[PDB]
RNA sequence: GAUAGCUGGUUGUCCAAGAUAGAAUCUUAGUUCAACUUUAAAUUUGCCCACAGAACCAAAUCCCCUUGUAAAUUUAACUGU
RNA sequence: AGAGUGUAGCUUAAAAGCACCCAACUUACACUUAGGAGAUUCAAUUGACGCUCUGA
């Protein structure tokens, strides 16, 4: 026995946890994380912020809401642009975004005092 | 003879007061749609257009030179149709807009020439923060 | 908008106190304050005071 | 991986033949079933042994009544192996005021409201 | 999704022909790559 | 689990297996046109616009005078001038209710004021407060007039 | 009366609830946390839920109103797995 | 010579978008910067004139 008892080894790690947070239709507030995961899998949409490991998180109270939009990215990944360009002319890419419905106002107008 | 508590339906009350909630999201894509006053420029065969949208996509004021007006009398061109929409914004209340264009076309003299006119005739494009708290 | 002469007019052809208003917000969410925060901060206690002031039960 | 059993769309279609052989009629449908567990709970699934939970069918050999409804209907089809259905068929209106003391089941769905105890 | 009746609405791999060394097959009606010197 | 689509999906038309043959996008602003000529679409899934949804004498005219226009030269092409007093009046006379509109939707006026039934002002108007003898403060559609400007009717 | 992850045993009647994903440990014949289970109590939603929603390189699964129900969260305990 | 078509090369809104070209980056094609060009053959769908099938 030599060359093929276990020179494999590092397969020893637990699972990540990188999933939905909030599915939609749920009622998340304010700076709740929706969902952690590498590589961008949800593009940011609608009230959705973007961190440092590429997860969204939302900014509004408001309902999530995932719908399929045309994706145009920033001329700055040269990636993205060359990957466009290759496309023939009826093509979309139709990236998945994510959406906060906002439910209540920013504020109301009460009154103060009578002067 | 006052209501307990007021309430306003102005659209434009919320956008000028500067507390109108943008779309803070659409960060990996481009445009931006965190704005209150887009001003997109748009560059076609023969004529040169220059609108003034909303964030639900409704068109406020613009220019054309398919006008059967200004068409009469291309760099002239584009600083008319400037000029003139920034008089119609200004006579119409606009005073805030936010222009993000492309690096080369950032880069061209059209659109040097076109924010000069812009900001000579009395509009900025900047848009103050929302004040939060 | 706002301006003095409306102030005029209300006191003069008017006869009534002018109202006034501020546009209030609405307050912070602040959930169900939990018996072990375990991972909160010191601050926690701070969300759920009123008001910092030195407040004694009986002595 | 014995996942939860599902069933398709095509199995529940009562067809012209069917309904030739029993005597219910797509018009005008019966509005209750009679359920009565006729399998154990046991060797089952635990989703299934819930189910029945819900349902109130602990003694095996026992009349029960439910809605005619969608939900119901889909509860009843997840342990249809375990359960007999039949339709609740009132010969009479339904029991009144009056007709609530002397009632009876009577196999084949035939709740009668003149339950005597004396021949024909 | 796969269930969803959505599938496949961003499949782009397929559009893009990824990868011109001695092709000439002139068996049939087809011509190899041909140069033309600009003496 | 395998369902069929509802309706055409897309980039389904020109999935072909000659995609060398094709156009193939060589730059970004058509890109850019194409996206937002989809996004302007009904679609049978989903989008954003959801849950936040006499004329003959008239152009010969024209031509005369755009060609008049172009063979008085101007020289001064490669700054000019190109007045505004004459692309003002022209607006308020030719296409002026073709904004107005615009703005009167845009500000919530036929569904606020007439609660709906939308309309084109044939008449122009003219308004403008007096602040003495001069200068006029103009009440054009959409100023900032301040209420002590609009403290006496205007003209 | 040493210690000992170890062998052995640990006294009358009856009722009820009562089977565990894993991690660490000079550690896998032992210990802790987590999880299951028990007691008294304050709260309201616990499960199958229907349209829909949930990825480029097959049985399925998550949220899920009406609907069957009466179960679930927490507080204070502590042995047992 | 019987019949058909009739906005520039393409699109039905009948005066627009694509499409095209010279000058610069380009060894070269291109994305770009600055410039250029264009149709309704006429009568208050109606009849005649560029073009299409019939030893013509
Ligand atoms: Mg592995
Ligand atoms: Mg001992
Ligand atoms: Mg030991
Ligand atoms: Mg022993
Ligand atoms: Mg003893
Ligand atoms: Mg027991
Ligand atoms: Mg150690």
């Amino acid at each position: 026995k030599s060359g093929g008892s276990s020179k494999n080894l590092g397969g020893k790690s637990s699972g990540r946890r990188q999933g939905i947070k909030k599915m939609e239709g749920h009622y998340v507030h304010a700076g709740n994380i929706i969902a952690t995961q590498r590589h961008f899998r949800w593009h940011p949409g609608a009230h959705v912020g973007v961190g440092k490991n590429k997860c969204l998180y939302a900014l509004e109270e408001g309902i999530v809401r995932y719908t399929k939009e045309v994706y145009v990215p920033h001329p700055r990944n040269t990636e993205a642009v060359d990957l466009i360009t290759r496309l023939p002319k009826g093509a979309v890419l139709y990236k998945t975004f994510v959406h906060v419905v906002p439910a209540k106002p920013e504020g109301t107008f009460k009154l103060v005092a009578m002067l | 003879a006052v209501a307990p508590e007021f309430t306003n339906r102005n659209p434009r009350n919320l956008e000028l007061l500067s507390v109108a909630r943008k779309e803070r999201g659409w960060r990996t894509v481009f445009p931006s749609r965190e704005f209150w006053h887009r001003l997109r420029v748009i560059r076609t065969q023969h004529h040169v257009e220059a609108l003034v949208e909303h964030q639900n996509g409704k068109v406020v004021v613009s220019a054309s030179t398919r006008e059967w007006a200004i068409k009469k009398h291309n760099v002239v061109a584009c600083e008319s149709i400037g000029r003139v929409l920034a008089q119609r914004c200004l006579e119409a209340g606009i005073n805030f807009m936010v222009y993000q264009p492309t690096p080369w076309e950032a880069a061209s003299d059209s659109m040097k020439r076109l924010q000069s006119a812009m900001t000579e005739g009395g509009v900025v494009l900047r848009e103050p923060q929302r004040i939060y708290e | 908008r706002w301006d003095d002469s409306v102030t005029y007019i209300f006191h003069q052809l008017l006869d009534m106190r002018e109202p006034v208003f501020e546009f209030v917000r609405p307050p912070p969410y602040h959930p169900k304050q939990k018996r072990f925060p375990h991972r909160q901060p010191l601050r926690y206690l701070d969300r759920y005071r009123d008001s910092h002031e030195p407040t004694y039960g009986i002595y | 991986k014995f996942t939860r059993s599902r069933i398709p769309e095509k199995v529940f279609q009562a067809s012209p033949e069917d309904h030739e052989k029993y005597g219910g009629d797509p018009q005008n449908p019966h509005k209750l079933h009679i359920v009565t567990r006729i399998k154990s709970t046991r060797r089952r699934p635990y989703w299934e042994k819930d189910i029945i939970k819900m349902l109130g069918l602990e003694k095996a050999h026992t009349p029960q009544v439910h809605k005619n409804i969608p939900s119901v209907n889909a509860k009843l089809k997840v342990v249809k192996h375990l359960i007999r259905i039949k339709p609740l068929k009132l010969p009479q209106g339904l029991p009144a005021e009056e007709n609530m003391s002397n009632t009876c089941l009577k196999s084949t769905g035939e709740l009668v409201v003149q339950w005597h105890l004396k021949p024909v | 999704y796969k269930t969803k009746p959505t599938h496949g609405i961003g499949k782009y791999k397929h559009l893009i022909k990824a990868e011109v060394r001695a092709i000439n097959l002139g068996t049939d009606y087809e011509y190899g790559v041909l140069n033309i010197h600009l003496t | 689990r395998r369902t069929p689509p509802l309706g055409p999906m897309p980039n389904s038309d020109i999935d072909l297996s000659n995609l060398e043959r094709l156009e193939k996008y060589r730059s970004f602003d058509r890109y850019r046109r194409r996206a937002e000529q989809e996004a302007q679409a009904p679609h049978w899934w989903r989008t954003y616009r959801e849950y936040f949804g006499r004329t003959q004498q008239l152009l010969e005219r024209k031509q005369a005078i755009q060609e008049l226009r172009a063979n008085v030269e101007e020289r001064a092409a490669r700054t000019a001038s190109v007045p505004l007093d004459a692309v003002r009046a022209e607006w308020e006379r030719t296409c002026g209710p073709y904004h107005k509109q615009r703005l009167a939707e845009y500000y919530g006026l036929y569904r606020d004021l007439f609660h709906g039934a939308t309309f084109v002002p044939r008449v122009p108007l003219h308004v403008a407060y007096a602040v003495g003898e001069d200068d006029l403060m103009p009440v054009y559609c959409g100023n900032e007039v301040t209420p002590t400007e609009a403290a006496q009717a205007p003209e």
